[PDB]
């Protein structure tokens, strides 16, 4: 609720979520400010389409937003053989709103490492009407080393795969 | 032989002279005409010395620029609760306090006119409250009542400044609030009456009407003021040669080590070791800066801590006595934001003003600062930065500036428990960041 | 009689652009510079001149230079009429101005009253609170639609909303006006306030100020925040009390005399203001010199010996700070991630030692690089923190010496003494070059690409030896691996190294003993790296195969077990490994990358990883 | 640190000169002597140790 | 009428925002929302009588940007001949594909 | 204003008029008898010295707060002066005025608002004020000299309304005389005017013990915790009415110089008070270090403090300074 | 607007001067009569108003006979005439969405 100017009224100004209908936030580990806002995002999914009435009007907007997050364990990924409630600092109910806890791991692998290591170095090698067209085919071929259906058309059918 | 235009007349001589009594009491009774008579005399009495020797500044140029006189200290007054309405054109001798000022607005001493003919540069005088205008053309024999325009930025104007005063509360009977009165100056007594000092003014009296409605000429509780003729305050040096000869014998004396050791303490107990640092801090080297590389200044930073009540302040007060330009710290009158970087709303225009900090303000002195065990840790944050780069970096949304500060410091701490509690490592008593130990 | 006087000063000025103003022939300094002032102008088409006060003083010996201070405030349209007369005779949409500069005497703002009206007086000061860019008029062609509204009227003065002089036919005059937008040229300006300097303020005595209009190409050239000088024409301004909705102090006591004009009885007051014309802010073979200096051989060692005289020895730390000073590459993959722009190197060590010297060195040496201590961790600065509402706006952006390290290498010390909240905040500021904020107001994405450089403190002041740095880092774990290696400075109480450092330090604070010869200057190193930045060196050789094995050998060492140290030098560090390698080749100006160049890249981290390992 | 305060400052010494001439001012018989200041230390001992009961 | 602030992205930082005015047109109403970043393709009309009241009266004119079109938040500003417009018309060749 | 004189500098006939209410209008120039009625008329303007001017001063009254009913708050009233009863009233005068009554018109925005409102004042006629050194007073100075009895009868004289405590009633009378410490001559501004503080929690209403001394001692102003706090203990600049604003309104120490500063409630508003007590114990730095001015005035006043303990009783078996929060202000 | 009943032609005047003679007019104020004027707003007795709204209010102009009788917080009970005054729709032009009929009670 942004306050009024002199001849105005206490109006309602949205922030992040009411803009982002189909988007992204982030909650990893703001440890001090964890108890501040986590009581405002786990009621965005549970009590889906949430709005509030501080010192103003009692309305309720609509927000069918999507959440992703990139949390970070305290130190290493296997901080314990002990389970996930020992590993993360979150508790159960806010954790239980999600669908899956995708977890990563690697200790030591010869063939898997080059499969990253040979892979990553070739990416750094990727650093007038005909010429405007000819740069485009160069821009088309440079994405088409294995030709995995490039982004010139791929995003374009997503928007009507959702509507 | 100096050329100045000002004679500060004591004007307490006509009562000490057998004649000029009727002059003297007319002076306290018509004080606009009688100065205008006396300004004709001094220019003519200057000619009365000019007619003696005809080799005196070519007899023209010191006879064109006018002079003026300044009667002062005339009679006495007592305050402001005596200003009766009959005192219409009299001399008044105020004793009070200047508070705040304003920049100069201009006056109307000469006008200019031009209508839409090819060329007309008349310059009408005013000398009144009434500008008079023509309604017929000029510069031709047959041209009608034309549109006369007012080319304002051509005719010259002098200065004028209004200054607000409030009386010094002198023997006020513990119930009355000191009220206000204003000033008006005309001559070059501007920029010498800075706001914040004791004052004794010598002025005449005048009252003016006010417009009641802002857009009518209708008017009736009047406002008065005073018009100063001469002011007086509450009370690169010109280096001579007898001082240099006197100091050089003092510089020839072996005892200057101890003669300056004894002279800083007219009352203080002995404690010779702190007398070396305090003296040498004021004798603070110079700025031996190279052209490329270095940028080293010879400034130092002594400190004292330990036993309370060892004239900790009066020694520092003694240092403030011997420095003409320095700063004095406050008891929590400053903070992390109350030092510099200001967004204050002044009562004159409600706009921005960046006032400097006390640290940059002592550019040419020694910053005296205290209560360092009790200074908060939101502050005690910029003095490290002035301890390294001699500057203040202002992180304000108004502006960015790495303005320097050519300033020197001493520190005066306080213990915590009772004392310096020896047979203990005393650093654990006085808590302090080990970075600023360096 | 003054008409010919202005006509006298017209041609006398004109012949000055006809005569020479040059004393030296063919030792540089080509004769007749004002014709070159025309000819530079007829290419880039900027519509200025730039005349000095020296050469007009030393032409008439003050017969005219004392006259021109007291004519041009009235005779603006005389000198400019003359230069219009001379350009037709010389050159073939044209609007000009007259820009004097460099009068001798510079005053302060407290010395401007009586003689200063219509004069020319250079004024110093500092500037605060700019405003925006709007257009002005100076000439219109508005007229009434009585019969014909095509009368180009005159007198666009301070109240110019009434063109009412000399109508075209015998029609109704001053009946209307139509200010078209189609035929009258405009000129753009802004209104600014100034303020008095800090080395002149007598006491803290509410330091007074005034305002100034700058109107030519001077627009958006006074950046707010500098010690600045000005042109000098002083001017008064009224308010005419126009047809708008409106028409303590005894102000306008002067203006009570100013009553009874031919229009309505009021009080027209005044205030002294300022009009400027020209701003300033005081506060080859050299292009061939690079081509010789690029063709040297030992300039890698010449550079590392010529960094800073404030330290002796330790060539390891000196090699690092040079590479930080230059930039690497930042261009990366198509459609997605922007990779790292640079390398970030910290140094730990005992305080009150040689650590402070580099910090003192770079902030005057680097382009626009800033320095903070970071103890102010809760208000703003390091932590980017929104300001509260002021003068009609809540949620505005803030300062902080982080988002202004554009082409700057910000420096910041003492990581131990701050809180825990910033330690994830700058951790976000390290990986990708943006930061995000959505604090009490809309979201913000500011892309402040940066290059940090740090100097924190050990846990005890003295560095442990038998242990590792995992205990003496005094930070958390993932920001270590997010960083490169620190090149820890060690110390010793040796009876020889002290005396030589004593002799090394005593010549420094000599008043003059400049016997040390750095082979490069401050500036000729500065332009040299400015030649170095403008390449894009790409590897093309087969040392990619040579690259991948050594890291594959490297990572199998520091992984001492399945449950050993989590200083596991991962796939992040291949990027710094190659982006150091293009940077060191950007020092020796080679575009291809040899397998020989990355060899010393390896042993830079071999010597680092032994300083990692016990 | 049980009961008492102070460690005998000269600021206490100069104050005991201050109140003596004060009591020599009110009871002026021009007798600034040992008995006049004996009235003074008579007050500092009863002001102190008011906590010992 | 949407008043506009400069978005604090590509800006030499440490300073203030600046203000303008946008007058939309008929079929361009409420396309944007209060808070995103946008860009406009307007003309530059400078119509005013010459009455202003925060500052004094002067020979000064004020700007008004009458817009002609509007697009949304753009991203990855590196293109040269595409992804500058949300063209999004999939009719004969695209939809068959 | 009561009379007028316009001069036109042609005829010198000074046109007179009666003075009406607070707004009036000058007349023309073609109205006189000599300088008028021709093709040339002298243009009128004013004159100061030929215009007799009177005195004028405005004041407001309230009610005695004892004859007010149980209900509403009291209200003000407007009063004027004429003649020469001026400069004879004061803020805080428990007085009465006798005078005559009349209402006044408003002459501004009289159609939409200001229908037939009246807003009267009263006009003054008389003031009967009430309750106000070797000059016919020496007979009572001899009564102390003949009877003597300094140390005890004067001790029973000031505050005889308590039980015991003759030691503390003696400790104060010495400080109610003070005196110049030493005429130092040279620049050695020595400390004067020692300050005594009290502590303890009796139930005998300790406030009216000390403050009753203050309301009979000379120039000793009362204060408390609320109101003039340690920032408004000195003077400052504030809001005023439509007359001359930004005056230097004071607190206590800029007006109670060289007297008694009888304070209570020492745990109240201590963020400003702890600065405020040191700055007077430090000699001569009572100032206004604001953005308005940097002028510094004197400091010569004694301090009498009474600190209240912590919860319940001060435990004497516990450590002292458990309830006073200033070690550095006390022990030195 | 105080005679309570008859809407007479008002006299938009404060005080006249110079009746049809050459005599400077004098006014006797002891024989000029006065009266007072006090408005007070009355809330709703907040127990018998049913629970769908906040309390409302109207106002009442009384005269001298029962002034200072009304302490704020009294269960009062007044009775008077219902009355409108003020020009609604003509005293300004175009008069869009402005009530010009104030509710008043001139009571006893």
């Amino acid at each position: 609720v942004r306050k009024d100017p002199i001849t105005k009224e206490w109006t309602l100004e949205g922030g992040a979520l009411v803009l982002a209908d189909k988007g992204v936030c982030l909650i990893d580990e703001f440890d001090k400010m964890n108890d501040q806002d986590r009581t405002s995002i786990h009621e965005a999914m549970e009590q889906q389409s949430i709005s509030i009435s501080k010192a103003g009007i009692v309305t309720t907007l609509q927000a069918r937003c999507s959440i992703i997050a990139a949390a970070n364990p305290n130190g290493g990924r296997y901080n314990s053989t002990l389970p996930l409630a020992q590993n993360v600092s979150l508790t159960e109910p806010i954790l239980s709103r999600f669908d899956i806890l995708c977890v990563v791991r690697d200790l030591v692998d010869e063939e898997a490492d080059e499969r990253l290591a040979t892979f990553v170095v070739d990416s750094h090698v990727r650093s007038q009407l005909n010429a405007r067209q000819r740069r485009l085919q160069r821009q088309r071929k440079k994405e088409e080393e294995i030709s995995p259906i490039p982004q010139e058309l791929l995003m374009k059918y997503i928007h009507y795969a959702r509507t | 032989e100096l050329g100045t235009s000002n004679l500060n007349l004591d004007a307490r001589n006509l009562l000490a002279y057998k004649q000029t009594e009727d002059l003297y009491h007319q002076l306290l009774n018509y004080p606009q005409e009688v100065i205008s008579i006396m300004d004709q005399t001094i220019k003519d009495c200057m000619v009365s010395l000019i007619v003696d020797n005809n080799l005196d500044y070519d007899l023209d140029e010191i006879e064109t620029k006018f002079y003026k006189v300044r009667p002062y200290n005339v009679g006495s007054c007592k305050g402001m609760r005596e200003l009766n309405p009959n005192d219409i054109d009299k001399l008044i001798n105020l004793k009070g306090l200047v508070l705040r000022s304003t920049p100069v607005i201009p006056d109307m001493k000469v006008a200019f006119f031009k209508c839409n003919v090819c060329d007309h540069t008349m310059a009408v005088e005013i000398d009144r409250g009434v500008i008079q205008e023509p309604a017929r053309c000029e510069r031709i024999d047959c041209n009608e009542p034309n549109s006369m325009s007012l080319i304002h930025n051509r005719c010259s104007f002098a200065d004028k400044q209004v200054i607000k005063l409030q009386e010094t509360p002198d023997f006020v009977p513990d119930g009355q609030t000191p009220h206000s009165i204003s000033l008006c100056v005309y001559d070059e007594l501007v920029d010498s009456c800075r706001a914040g000092d004791r004052i004794e003014v010598t002025g005449t009296f005048r009252s003016i009407p006010i417009r009641a409605n802002s857009r009518q000429r209708v008017l009736s509780l009047y406002k008065t003021y005073v018009d100063v003729v001469h002011v007086k305050k509450v009370s690169v040096r010109q280096i001579t040669d007898q001082d240099l000869a006197k100091i050089r014998e003092v510089a020839a004396r072996e005892d200057l080590y101890s003669l300056l050791a004894r002279s800083i303490a007219p009352s203080i107990y002995e404690l010779e070791d702190v007398k070396k640092g305090i003296l040498l801090q004021l004798f603070g080297g110079t700025n031996k800066t190279f052209t490329k590389g270095g940028r080293y200044r010879g400034d130092i930073n002594i400190l004292l801590c330990g036993d309370p009540s060892t004239s900790k302040s009066q020694i520092l007060q003694y240092v403030h006595k011997i420095t003409p330009r320095g700063v004095y710290t406050s008891g929590k009158g400053s903070s992390a934001v109350g030092l510099t970087a200001y967004i204050t709303r002044d009562v004159d225009t409600k706009q921005l003003v960046l006032e400097s900090g006390a640290l940059v303000l002592s550019d040419g002195g020694v910053c005296c600062i205290d209560e360092f065990d009790k200074m908060s840790d939101s502050t005690r944050s910029v003095l490290h930065e002035v301890m390294e780069q001699q500057t203040i970096s202002i992180a304000k949304a108004g502006i960015i500036t790495t303005l320097n500060a050519r300033s020197s410091i001493l520190a005066s701490a306080n213990p915590i428990g009772s004392r310096y509690n020896p047979n203990l490592p005393v650093t654990e008593n006085i808590d302090l960041p080990p970075p600023l130990l360096s | 009689v003054d008409d010919v006087t202005g006509e006298k000063v017209r041609e006398a000025f004109e012949q000055f652009l006809e005569d020479f103003s040059v004393q030296s022939t063919d030792t540089g300094e080509v004769e007749k510079v004002y014709r070159a002032q025309i000819e530079f102008m007829k290419i880039y088409d900027l519509n200025t001149i730039y005349i000095d006060y020296q050469h007009l003083s030393m032409r008439e010996n003050g017969a005219l230079a004392m006259a021109i201070s007291e004519q041009y405030y009235r005779f603006l349209p005389f000198l400019q009429k003359g230069l219009r007369r001379v350009v037709r005779k010389y050159a073939p949409e044209r609007v000009f101005q007259i820009s004097f500069f460099n009068l001798p005497t510079v005053h302060r703002i407290r010395d401007i009253r009586s003689e200063k009206i219509g004069s020319l007086l250079s004024i110093s000061g500092t500037v605060t609170r700019t405003s925006e860019v709007r257009p002005e008029l100076y000439k219109a062609s508005f007229t009434c639609d009585m019969c014909r509204a095509i009368v180009d009227n005159v007198e666009q003065s301070f109240k110019y909303t009434e063109p009412t002089f000399c109508p075209n036919p015998s029609c109704e005059n001053r009946a209307f006006w139509t200010l078209n937008v189609t035929r009258s040229r405009f000129l753009d300006w802004q209104k600014v306030r100034i303020q008095e300097n800090a080395n002149e303020i007598p006491t803290g005595s509410m330091p007074r100020t005034l305002d100034v209009i700058l109107r030519g190409d001077s627009v958006e050239r006074a950046k707010p925040g500098d010690r600045c000088k000005f042109t000098g024409v002083e001017i008064v301004v009224p308010d005419v009390t126009q047809l708008g909705l409106p028409g303590k102090t005894t102000e306008g006591l002067n203006s009570g005399v100013t009553g009874l004009r031919s229009l309505g009885v009021r009080d027209l007051t005044y205030k002294i203001s300022f009009l400027a014309c020209h701003v300033i802010s005081i506060g080859s073979d050299e292009i061939n010199e690079l081509k010789e200096m690029v063709k040297d051989e030992h300039i890698y060692d010449k550079l590392v010996r010529s960094i800073a005289p404030a330290v002796f020895g330790h060539e390891a730390v000196k090699k690092g700070i040079l590479l930080q000073m230059l930039g690497g590459v930042h261009k990366s993959t198509v459609e997605g991630i922007k990779l790292r722009g640079d390398i970030n190197i910290c140094v730990v060590g005992d305080p009150s030692t040689s650590k402070s010297q580099f910090l003192k060195y770079v902030v005057g040496f680097a382009p626009r690089s800033v320095y903070t201590s970071g103890k102010a961790s809760s208000a703003a600065g390091l932590t980017a923190a929104v300001v509260r509402d002021e003068e009609g706006g809540d949620y505005t952006i803030e300062a902080g010496a982080l988002m202004l390290a554009d082409n700057g290498i910000c420096c910041i010390d003492e990581f131990d003494k701050m809180d825990i909240s910033d330690q994830v905040a700058i951790h976000e500021a390290m990986e990708q070059q943006t930061i995000s904020i959505a604090k009490a107001g809309i979201h913000a994405t500011l892309n402040a690409r940066t290059s940090i450089l740090a100097a924190a403190n050990p846990v005890g002041g003295r560095y442990n030896r038998k242990l590792s740095l995992r205990g003496n880092l005094n930070m958390t774990a993932p920001i270590m691996s997010r960083f490169d290696l620190f090149f820890v400075i060690l110390d010793d109480c040796n009876e020889k190294i002290d005396t030589e450092l004593a002799s090394h330090i005593v010549d420094l604070h000599m008043k003059r003993d400049e016997a040390i010869e750095p082979p490069f200057s401050a500036e000729q190193l500065r332009r040299y790296i400015k030649y170095a930045r403008t390449f894009k060196p790409i590897l093309t050789k087969e040392a990619r195969s040579y690259l991948v094995e050594k890291y594959k050998e490297l990572r199998k060492d520091d992984a001492q077990g399945f449950s050993r140290s989590s200083y596991r030098i991962t796939v992040r560090q291949l990027e710094s490994m190659i982006r150091l390698s293009e940077a060191i080749a950007r020092a020796n100006c080679v575009d291809e990358i040899t397998p020989s160049f990355i060899a010393e890249a390896y042993d830079l981290l071999r010597q680092s990883i032994i300083r990692v390992d016990v | 640190s049980k009961f008492s305060f102070g460690q005998a400052t000269p600021r206490t010494l100069l104050g005991i000169i201050r109140l003596s001439q004060a009591l020599a001012k009110l009871r002026l018989a021009d007798m600034v002597d040992i008995d006049d200041v004996e009235e003074a230390l008579r007050l500092v001992r009863v002001s102190k140790e008011s906590l010992y009961q | 009428r949407v008043t506009l602030q400069e978005a604090p992205g590509t800006v030499p930082p440490g300073r203030l925002p600046r203000h303008r005015e946008v007058i939309l047109l008929a079929d361009l109403v409420d396309v944007s929302k209060p808070g995103e970043e946008v860009e406009v393709t307007g003309i530059y009309k400078n119509n005013y009588d010459g009455n202003l009241n925060a500052k004094n009266g002067f020979p000064v004119f004020a700007t008004i940007i009458e817009a002609n079109s509007i697009k949304r938040r753009e991203g990855n500003t590196a293109n040269e001949g595409e992804e500058g417009l949300d063209v999004f018309s999939w009719t004969e060749e695209e939809e068959r594909e | 204003v009561e009379v007028i004189a316009y001069t036109c500098d042609q005829c010198g006939y000074e046109v007179f008029q009666e003075v009406n209410s607070r707004t009036f209008t000058p007349l023309s120039e073609c109205t006189s008898e000599e300088c008028s009625q021709n093709q040339t008329k002298g243009q009128l303007f004013m004159s100061t010295r030929a215009s007799k001017f009177s005195a004028f001063q405005e004041c407001k009254i309230q009610e005695l707060s004892q004859q007010v009913p149980v209900g509403h708050i009291p209200r003000s009233l407007n009063i004027h002066v004429n003649g020469t009863l001026v400069r004879s009233l004061s803020p805080g005068d428990i007085v009465d005025v006798t005078g005559i009554f009349l209402p006044a018109p408003y002459t501004g925005f009289k159609a939409l608002k200001a229908g037939l409102l009246t807003e009267t004042y009263l006009e003054a006629q008389f003031v009967r004020q009430h309750k106000k050194l070797t000059s016919d007073v020496e007979e009572r100075v001899m009564e102390l000299i003949t009877s003597g009895d300094v140390y005890n009868r004067l001790a029973k004289s000031i505050a005889p309304e308590i039980y015991g405590n003759l030691d503390v009633k003696k400790a104060l009378l010495l400080l109610l005389v003070g005196g110049v410490d030493k005429r130092v001559g040279d620049g050695m501004k020595i400390r004067g005017d020692i300050n005594v503080c009290l502590m303890g929690d009796p139930g005998v209403a300790k406030s009216q013990l000390l403050k009753a001394i203050c309301k009979i001692s000379p120039r000793g102003v009362y204060t408390t915790g609320k109101g003039s706090s340690g920032v408004g203990l000195t003077a400052a600049v504030m809001k005023d009415p439509v007359t001359d604003e930004m005056i230097l309104e004071g607190g206590a120490l800029v007006l109670a110089d060289n007297g008694i500063c009888c304070i209570d409630e020492f745990d109240k508003m201590d963020e400003s008070d702890r600065t405020a007590i040191h700055e007077v114990m430090e000699q001569q730095t009572i100032s206004i270090s604001k953005a308005g001015i940097n002028t510094t005035l004197n400091a010569r006043t004694s301090i009498l403090a009474a600190a209240n303990p912590l919860y319940g009783r001060y435990n004497p078996r516990l450590s002292p300074l458990d309830n006073i929060n200033l070690p550095a202000a006390l022990l030195s | 607007a105080t005679t309570t009943l008859t809407t007479r032609i008002p006299t938009p005047a404060i005080y006249p001067t110079e009746d049809t003679e050459g005599n400077k007019l004098t006014t006797e104020y002891g024989y000029s009569t006065f009266i007072d004027h006090q408005r007070i707003t009355v809330q709703e007795m907040p127990e018998m108003a049913p629970a769908g709204q906040l309390p409302r209010s109207i106002d009442v102009i009384l005269d001298d006979d029962l002034v200072d009788k009304t302490k704020p917080g009294d269960r009062v009970n007044v009775v008077g005439v219902f009355k409108s005054l003020g020009a609604g729709g003509m005293n300004q032009s175009n008069s869009n969405t402005l009530i010009g009929f104030k509710t008043l009670i001139l009571g006893n």
